[PDB]
């Protein structure tokens, strides 16, 4: 559609932080294993259901 | 466009020196704070033009700016915006205009309304007592089609662009641009903006004595909100702008304006008829005069040039005046650092004429009157709807109060609903009320000054001094000094009376506003062992001599006796608790005693 | 994070930000206000019997001092 509905383009994009996501796979050795990863676990098994995603991770 | 845009163009190149000036000035106030933003381990864009710089050599380009404000004011900020990033575009928002100056004669009062310049520039100037709300507004929001990782753009235009009447866009939110991918909007890139009105009344004095006081309104952007406390003499200057159809958006429109009166203006200024910066001059001066040990009395004797005497109560005055500090307690309730003094005196000896010119050199304290309806500490919960789901506590009468002195009168006539109220501001703070809503506990920081008058005459001396007016005992022991005002009758002193007030129908003013504002930012001694000594024996003595006489004393009224010669030493301007300020204390109290 | 709050409580919330859409009565009033909320993420609350006390109740029972000690320990703020 015409009149100004496409934007000035953008340097920061998505797609650049999507593969970022993907190495948050199990990479992150300095904090028994995968420490995010076993959290994974003790909620699969259905007895609590909050995940704690912090930025001290990152 | 050839015709519309020519005068544009060649304005385009004619305030380029009108900012010869300013253009240093339009990035120096941005390159530290894009310094500082980088280094955090702040100012909005104001680009004050001047009358005379675009009055001294352009008169075309002049005075279409004071006929029709609505084909130049967009060319103005686009032709300054360039100059931003031609300035700056190395580092990796609109700067829109002020417009100081004067205007020759354009003072309109808004009792009058114009006939020659609607949709002009205005002045105007008086009072506000409404303080809307505040609303974020939307103004930009970028659309991204998450599927192919394309983005979109959009802008939604208002009443808001302030000059032209575009095409308004009746819409909140759009979906489905001409695809098949389900719409994402990011918000961090969306930008706002917010939207507040505010009455303003007429300044009533100069309006002639024909009517009560009238009203318009004006919306205002981000760059003052938050200025505007209720009671601040402010003078405001924008563009005089109609909205909204009137005679065909219903169908046959009988007695219905649909021209409302708007104000989309810019850059209010606080006068005074808080800001006062003084040179190096007159801060010395100030100082060298306060190297004399008299300046204390002289100020007692420049103060109201009319009357005679009353020393004790004329020291009093400049005493509550500048204010006593209050020490909050860590992890305590902090005592009672106000003030509050109290006036009786039998009728016509001048208890009302010192009274009204406390509230001239006020320094933002605006008083009521006395009358006791009640709303004098409250809200009574006046919401007015606030457009539709709003409610909201208005503040009766303490946020004008705080930090301030407000003065009331005839105290025993008054209902009981007042005394009430009365009570629990002096005992505490702060105020807290639910009425239909929210329990809040807002802050108060006040001083009362009192007068009343005795019932039976002049039975004051043949009966006992006290229960002289029995009101309730809750406010006498709450108060401190009751100053009894003797009217006695000898030859010499009514004489000097009468050419007195007969010399008077035919060490200044505005420096005693200054050095008692000068005194509220100094520092507070408190400390000294020398004089914490000798007061307390001089309590005792009358601790022996108060209650086998006149009237008994409390524990407060020593939070009294360090709190005159605490504020003593703040006419002083220094860090040690004298000696010498301790026997003024004294000795006032023992003509408010005997 | 539900069911953790109290009337009283001197918090904090951190939390992520959004505003709303108002969808009633949007032509004649309603042009383009936004009354926004704040999306919650995390509580920091703060300032909150033989199960490791007993220390402390062994301390009057050693000590003694019922009733004068006590009586200076409730107000000593007086005359
Ligand atoms: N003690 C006084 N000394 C000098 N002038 C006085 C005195 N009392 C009154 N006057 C003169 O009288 C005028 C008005 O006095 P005023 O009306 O303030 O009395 P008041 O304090 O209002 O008493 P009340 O409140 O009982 O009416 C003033 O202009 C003042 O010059």
């Amino acid at each position: 559609m015409s009149a100004a509905l496409p934007s000035i383009q953008l340097p920061v994009d998505y797609n650049n932080l999507f593969n970022e996501i993907t190495d948050f796979l199990v990479t992150f050795k300095q904090d028994k294993g995968p420490k995010y990863m076993a959290m994974l676990q003790k909620v699969a098994n259905r007895e609590l259901n909050s995940v704690i995603i912090d930025l001290d991770d990152i | 466009p050839d015709a519309v845009f020519g005068d544009r163009v060649r304005r385009f190149q004619e305030f380029l020196d009108t900012f010869t000036s300013y253009r240093d000035s339009v990035r120096s106030i941005q390159v530290y704070n894009s310094n500082n933003a980088a280094n955090y381990n702040i100012l909005p864009h104001r680009i004050i033009i001047s009358l005379d710089d675009l009055r001294e050599f352009d008169r075309s380009f002049w005075s279409g700016i004071l006929v029709e404000p609505a084909y130049f004011i967009p060319p103005a900020e686009k032709a300054l915006t360039d100059l931003a990033d031609s300035m700056d575009d190395v580092p990796h928002h609109p700067w829109k205009l002020s417009f100081k100056g004067s205007f020759g004669a354009h003072a309109l009062s808004p009792r009058t309304l114009t006939a020659q310049h609607l949709n002009k520039l205005v002045s105007v100037e008086g009072i506000v007592t409404k303080t809307s709300l505040v609303r974020p507004k939307l103004i930009r929001s970028v659309h991204y089609a998450a599927k192919t990782g394309r983005f979109h753009y959009r802008d939604y235009t208002d009443a808001t662009t302030t000059l032209t009447t575009r095409i308004p866009t009746p819409a909140i939110y759009p979906t489905e641009d001409t695809e098949g991918n389900k719409l994402t909007t990011e918000y961090g890139y969306s930008t706002f903006i917010d939207h507040q009105r505010i009455t303003v009344q007429e300044m009533p004095e100069m309006a002639p004595a024909g009517q009560l006081p009238r009203s318009i309104d004006v919306i205002l952007d981000d760059d003052l909100v938050d200025k505007t406390k209720p009671g601040d003499r402010v003078n405001v200057v924008g563009v005089f702008k109609s909205l909204g159809a009137g005679g065909m958006n219903q169908s046959n429109s009988n007695t219905l304006i649909g021209f409302k009166t708007l104000i989309l203006g810019n850059t209010v200024y606080p006068l005074h008829a808080a800001r006062q910066m003084l040179t190096d001059f007159d801060i010395r001066n100030i100082n060298k005069l306060s190297k004399k040990k008299d300046i204390f009395d002289i100020l007692s004797q420049s103060l109201a040039p009319s009357i005679y005497g009353h020393d004790h109560i004329k020291k009093a005055i400049l005493l509550m005046l500048m204010g006593g500090v209050e020490k909050n307690l860590e992890n305590g309730s902090h005592l009672r650092g106000d003030i509050n003094i109290l006036m009786v005196g039998d009728p016509s000896t001048a208890k009302s004429q010192l009274l009204r010119f406390v509230l001239n050199t006020a320094s933002l304290a605006i008083a009521t009157t006395g009358r006791g309806s009640s709303g004098v500490g409250l809200t009574a919960a006046v919401t007015t709807d606030r457009e539709t789901g709003e409610r909201r506590l208005e503040a009766g009468a303490m946020v004008l109060a705080d930090r301030g002195v407000v003065c009331i009168d005839e105290f025993d006539k008054m209902t009981d609903v007042d005394r009430v109220a009365i009570h629990e501001v002096m005992e505490q703070q702060t105020v807290t009320i639910a009425k239909a809503g929210i329990h809040t506990t807002l802050n108060a920081r006040c001083s009362v000054i009192a007068a009343a008058n005795p019932v039976f005459g002049q039975y004051d001396v043949n009966r006992d001094p006290h229960q002289n007016i029995a009101l309730p005992d809750s406010l006498l022991s709450r108060f401190d000094l009751l100053f009894v005002v003797t009217d006695d009758i000898n030859e010499i002193r009514d004489r000097s009376i009468s050419e007195h007030v007969l010399r008077t129908h035919r060490v200044t003013i505005p420096f005693l506003r200054k050095y008692v504002q000068y005194a509220k930012e100094r520092v507070i001694p408190q400390l000294t062992q020398e004089a914490i000594n000798v007061i307390v024996k001089n309590y005792t003595d009358l601790r022996n001599d108060d209650n086998t006489k006149k009237s008994p004393i409390t524990a407060r009224t020593l939070e009294t006796l360090i709190r005159l010669a605490t504020a003593h030493a703040k006419v002083r301007l220094s860090k040690t608790v004298n000696k010498v300020d301790a026997k003024v204390a004294a000795n006032l109290l023992r003509f408010a005693l005997l | 994070l539900v069911r953790s709050l109290s009337p009283g409580d001197i918090v904090d919330v951190t939390g992520i930000f959004l505003p709303a859409p108002y969808t009633g009565f949007k032509a004649l009033k309603a042009g383009l206000l936004t009354e926004t909320y704040l999306e919650a993420q995390f509580v920091r609350q703060h300032k909150k019997l033989t199960s490791d006390v007993e220390e402390r109740v062994m301390e009057l029972i050693t000590s003694g001092d019922v009733y004068n000690r006590l009586a200076k320990s409730i107000a000593p703020e007086i005359y």
